[PDB]
């Protein structure tokens, strides 16, 4: 006998409401024990008042009682389950004993690795995507847009974007409207995107 | 329907169109022809079966 | 350097992509000053409306236990004239009223400005509508938790202010009014009796702000075909979507605000240990666990619905008025859109 896994006794140990009433640790595998039986003078009167004329039954003045929580499942015994599925090699023999208590049964064990079935879509999708770095390094970081005329001209083009944005032609396109405007200023040797286009500045050279 | 002189510049405009053309949320496929241009369209005639 | 830990700098090289855009670009109306300032006027205007019908509700349902009920049209006017010209009715309002102007700018202000701060750079898409929303879930997540006890205090200083009126003269410490009695509280009680066992209302509050702001940011996009494509009113889809938010809000956050009656109002067996030992984490775990809903759901419009969820609707009104729930929205081909022009017409 050990107190401190009493709780009675170790205030410690922090009682689960929702199991009151059931021991995992008293169950008989298998399970033989009778909890339920017939209920009376909760709201049906256990007494006889059929034909009491200067009796009436009121329902709805129904005592409380104490909370009956749902069957908790069967908890497992590592070393007695580990114990009785064990079986000698080359020293017994193969059969299925008569009694029915040798029966395999199914107990309920550790719940930690369920955190990780339920996680699991998060961490696969994850796995598969920002670990494996698929299908690219870029496609999943913060849009950035290139800086000015980077990597090369033929690719950005904005100087040249930008001339004919401020030259006659541009000004005549956007007058009829089929372009929008310019999304971009070049300054002293940068080029900054206009709050309106949505987009952040792009990032520094180093 | 005429074919003028233009007075502008055809390469700036067209690399205009190209970058920065105004769009809609309901654009028709006659003005959004991205994905389907070609050159040299097959012409047949109406109203007449072909093998 | 500084400490055991050390926040180790790091420089990086060039990178981009080539569309620039329905990622993460902060706004620059995104900022404390303004998203703070949106959130505390949507949230107090909210919250005045809200507290003046609770008010108003109340005080007819003190008339009406005292007086039959109205009868007909110039029954229901008259009572409606003796509640307002009620002298209880007008210190309720004016207390209530203070009670909003302290939730509307601490509480739901903060849920407002952390919303916007952690959702205003989730771009949609043009001419499409906004994939990705799982995105979006973990900021809404991580502003209902953040602003979640923002409102205990000022809920448990509102509940010890009106309980002391009710006390003799000899153990009522006589508040003057709702701010004195907040003032006061902590000084007198301590900071923790505006605290303790503050489970409840913690997670009514988280269950309420992110199933609210969510579920409309969600709604206000994806249904949006309704009136881009079927030509619908937009104010009027908006307004269904804004109803069925704060419905969605109040049948999800009832259940955890029911755990104080289970737990301090239903008699107590005699000889028997409390079913739930007294603590509201545990009630609202067997509330999860029950199997039946309407025993916990019980009494969920009489009780908690026109208390809560009128100021939900109205906050999300105003805040899509004032611009919280707005989203920057730019066509991926044009010039900003994206960096390969060669194939944008191609
Ligand atoms: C304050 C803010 C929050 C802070 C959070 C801090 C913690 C992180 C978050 C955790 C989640 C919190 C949210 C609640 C979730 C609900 C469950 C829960 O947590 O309930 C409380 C939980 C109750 O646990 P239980 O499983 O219900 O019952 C335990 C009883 O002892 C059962 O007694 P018994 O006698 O019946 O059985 C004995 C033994 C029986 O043991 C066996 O059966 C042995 C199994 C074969 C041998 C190999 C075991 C070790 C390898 C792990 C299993 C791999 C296979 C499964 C694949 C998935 C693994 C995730 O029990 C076990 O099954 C123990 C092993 C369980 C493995 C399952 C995974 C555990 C980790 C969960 C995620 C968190 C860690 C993430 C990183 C590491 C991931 C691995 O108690 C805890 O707090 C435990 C937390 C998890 C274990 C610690 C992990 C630390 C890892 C650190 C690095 C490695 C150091 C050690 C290695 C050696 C040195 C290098
Ligand atoms: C931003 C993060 C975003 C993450 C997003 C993640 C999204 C995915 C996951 C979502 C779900 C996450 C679930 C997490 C685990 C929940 C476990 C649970 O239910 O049981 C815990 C606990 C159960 O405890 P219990 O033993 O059963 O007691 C039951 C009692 O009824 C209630 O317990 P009690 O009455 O014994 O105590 C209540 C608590 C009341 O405490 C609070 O209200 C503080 C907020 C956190 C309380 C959480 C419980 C305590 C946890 C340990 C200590 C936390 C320290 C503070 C937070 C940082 C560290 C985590 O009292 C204290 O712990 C000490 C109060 C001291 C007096 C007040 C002083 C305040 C500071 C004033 C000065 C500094 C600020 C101003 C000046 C600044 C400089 C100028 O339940 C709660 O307290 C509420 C849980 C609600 C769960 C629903 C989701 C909402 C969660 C909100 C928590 C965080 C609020 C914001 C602070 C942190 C971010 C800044
Ligand atoms: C589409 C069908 C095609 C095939 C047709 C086949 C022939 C006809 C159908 C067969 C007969 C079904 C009879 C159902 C009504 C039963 C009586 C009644 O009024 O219900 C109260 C009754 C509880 O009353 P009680 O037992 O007195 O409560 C005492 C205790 O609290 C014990 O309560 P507890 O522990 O059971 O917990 C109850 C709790 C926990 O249970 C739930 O929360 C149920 C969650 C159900 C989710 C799935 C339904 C759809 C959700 C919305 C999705 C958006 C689009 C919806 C419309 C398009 C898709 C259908 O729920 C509540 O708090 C109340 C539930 C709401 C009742 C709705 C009243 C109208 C019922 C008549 C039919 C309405 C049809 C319109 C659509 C459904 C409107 C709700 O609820 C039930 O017994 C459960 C079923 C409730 C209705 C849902 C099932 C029918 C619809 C099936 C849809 C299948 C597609 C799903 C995927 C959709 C994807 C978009
Ligand atoms: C896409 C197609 C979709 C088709 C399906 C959907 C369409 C409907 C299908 C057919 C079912 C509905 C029709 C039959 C039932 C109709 C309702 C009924 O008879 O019960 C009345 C009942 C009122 O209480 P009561 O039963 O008369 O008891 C009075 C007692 O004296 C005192 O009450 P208490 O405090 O003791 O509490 C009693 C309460 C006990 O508490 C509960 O049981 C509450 C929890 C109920 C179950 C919740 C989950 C299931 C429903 C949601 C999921 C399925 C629908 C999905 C819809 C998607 C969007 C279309 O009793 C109930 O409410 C239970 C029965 C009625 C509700 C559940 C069964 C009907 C299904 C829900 C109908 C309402 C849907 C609203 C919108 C939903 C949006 C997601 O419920 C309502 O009136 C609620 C609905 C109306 C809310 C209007 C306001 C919403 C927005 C807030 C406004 C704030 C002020 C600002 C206004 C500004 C204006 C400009
Ligand atoms: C939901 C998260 C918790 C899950 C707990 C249960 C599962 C066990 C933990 C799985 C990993 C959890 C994510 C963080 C670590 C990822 C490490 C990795 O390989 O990623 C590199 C990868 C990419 O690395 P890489 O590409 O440079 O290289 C990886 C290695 N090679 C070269 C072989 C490819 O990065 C990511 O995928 C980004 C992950 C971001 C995660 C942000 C959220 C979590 C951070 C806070 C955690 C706080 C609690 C501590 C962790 C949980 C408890 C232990
Ligand atoms: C509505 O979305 C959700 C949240 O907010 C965003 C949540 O916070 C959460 C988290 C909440 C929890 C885990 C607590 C849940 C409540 C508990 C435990 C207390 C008990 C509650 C009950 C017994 C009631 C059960 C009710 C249900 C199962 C029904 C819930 C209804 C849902 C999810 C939505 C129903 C459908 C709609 C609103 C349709 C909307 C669609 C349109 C208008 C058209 C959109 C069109 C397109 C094309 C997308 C969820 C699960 C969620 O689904
Ligand atoms: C059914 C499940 C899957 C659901 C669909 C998910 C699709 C995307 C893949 C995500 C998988 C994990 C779940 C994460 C959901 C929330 C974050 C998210 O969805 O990330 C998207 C977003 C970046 O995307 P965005 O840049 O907007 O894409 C378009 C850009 N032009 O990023 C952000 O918003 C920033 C988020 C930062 C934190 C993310 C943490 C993820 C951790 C995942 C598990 C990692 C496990 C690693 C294991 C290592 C083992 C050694
Ligand atoms: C979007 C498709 C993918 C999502 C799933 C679809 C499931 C279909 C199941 C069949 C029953 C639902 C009805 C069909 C889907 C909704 C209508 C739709 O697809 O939109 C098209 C339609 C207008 O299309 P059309 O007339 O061709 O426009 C040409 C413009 N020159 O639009 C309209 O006329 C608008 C009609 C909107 C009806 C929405 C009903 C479902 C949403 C939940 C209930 C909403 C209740 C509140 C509605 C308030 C309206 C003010």
């Amino acid at each position: 006998y050990d107190w401190r896994d009493d709780p009675k006794v170790n205030k410690d140990i922090e009682e689960d409401i929702r199991d009151r009433g059931w021991h995992p640790e008293t169950y008989d595998f298998p399970y033989t024990k009778k909890h339920d039986d017939w209920v009376f003078d909760v709201t049906m009167p256990s007494q006889n008042y059929q034909t009491d004329l200067t009796v009436n039954i009121h329902p709805e003045n129904k005592k409380m009682h104490v909370m009956k929580q749902v069957m908790r499942q069967s908890y497992w015994d590592a070393e007695h389950d580990m114990a009785h599925e064990y079986d000698y090699e080359s020293e017994d023999l193969d059969f299925q004993c008569e009694s029915f208590k040798s029966q395999h049964f199914r107990k309920k064990g550790p719940i930690s690795q369920y955190l990780i079935l339920g996680l699991l879509p998060i961490l696969y999708f994850g796995t598969e995507f920002f670990y494996n770095h698929y299908p690219d390094e870029d496609y999943w970081r913060v849009a950035h847009p290139p800086p000015l005329d980077y990597p090369d001209t033929d690719d950005t083009d904005d100087t040249e974007t930008f001339k004919d944005y401020k030259s006659f032609t541009g000004r005549r396109m956007v007058d009829t409207g089929i372009v929008d405007p310019l999304w971009y200023d070049i300054r002293e040797g940068k080029k900054v995107y206009y709050d309106w286009a949505g987009v952040n500045q792009p990032m520094e050279d180093i | 329907k005429l074919l003028k002189q233009s007075i502008y510049d055809q390469t700036t405009q067209y690399k205009l169109i190209k970058k920065n053309k105004k769009r809609g949320e309901l654009i028709p496929v006659t003005l959004a022809r991205r994905i389907l241009r070609t050159k040299k369209t097959l012409v047949l005639p109406a109203h007449v079966n072909i093998t | 350097m500084f400490f055991e830990l050390e926040d180790i700098k790091r420089r990086h090289s060039l990178y981009w992509d080539i569309y620039n855009v329905q990622g993460w670009v902060r706004r620059p109306d995104s900022t404390l000053y303004n998203n703070v300032k949106r959130g505390v006027t949507a949230g107090v205007v909210a919250s005045l409306v809200q507290e003046n019908i609770t008010a108003l509700v109340e005080n007819c349902k003190l008339l009406a236990t005292k007086y039959e009920k109205p009868q007909n049209l110039r029954q229901a006017a008259t009572f409606m004239k003796e509640v307002f010209k009620l002298e209880n009715y007008r210190k309720a309002v004016w207390n209530r009223s203070q009670y909003a102007l302290c939730i509307g700018t601490f509480d739901i202000g903060a849920r407002l400005a952390t919303f916007r701060w952690l959702n205003n750079g989730w771009q949609r898409v043009f001419a499409g509508f906004e994939f990705n929303f799982v995105r979006k879930i973990p900021t809404t997540m991580l502003a209902a938790l953040f602003t979640a006890p923002f409102s205990v205090p000022f809920e448990l200083a509102r509940m010890a202010y009106y309980g002391d009126k009710t006390f003799p003269k000899e153990l009522q410490r006589g508040y003057s009014s709702y701010l004195s009695a907040l003032a006061r509280i902590p000084f007198e009680e301590g900071p923790y009796f505006l605290f303790k066992n503050s489970f409840p209302l913690i997670i009514r509050n988280f269950f309420q702000t992110f199933t609210l702001f969510y579920t409309y940011d969600f709604l206000k996009d994806k249904a949006s075909f309704a009136w881009r494509v079927g030509e619908q009113n937009e104010y009027a889809c908006k307004m269904i979507i804004a109803g069925i938010s704060t419905y969605l809000a109040a049948v999800f956050s009832y259940p955890w605000m029911v755990t104080r009656e289970m737990v301090d109002f239903w008699p107590k067996v005699p000889g028997a240990p409390c079913t739930f030992n007294g603590n509201y984490r545990k009630a609202a775990v067997w509330i999860w666990y029950h199997e039946f809903s309407g025993n916990y759901f019980a009494g969920f419009f009489t009780k908690y619905f026109w208390k809560a969820s009128p100021g939900m609707f109205l906050t999300l009104m105003l805040a899509d008025k004032v611009g919280l729930f707005d989203q920057t929205t730019v066509d991926n081909f044009g010039g900003a859109g994206n960096n390969s022009w060669e194939d944008t017409f191609v």
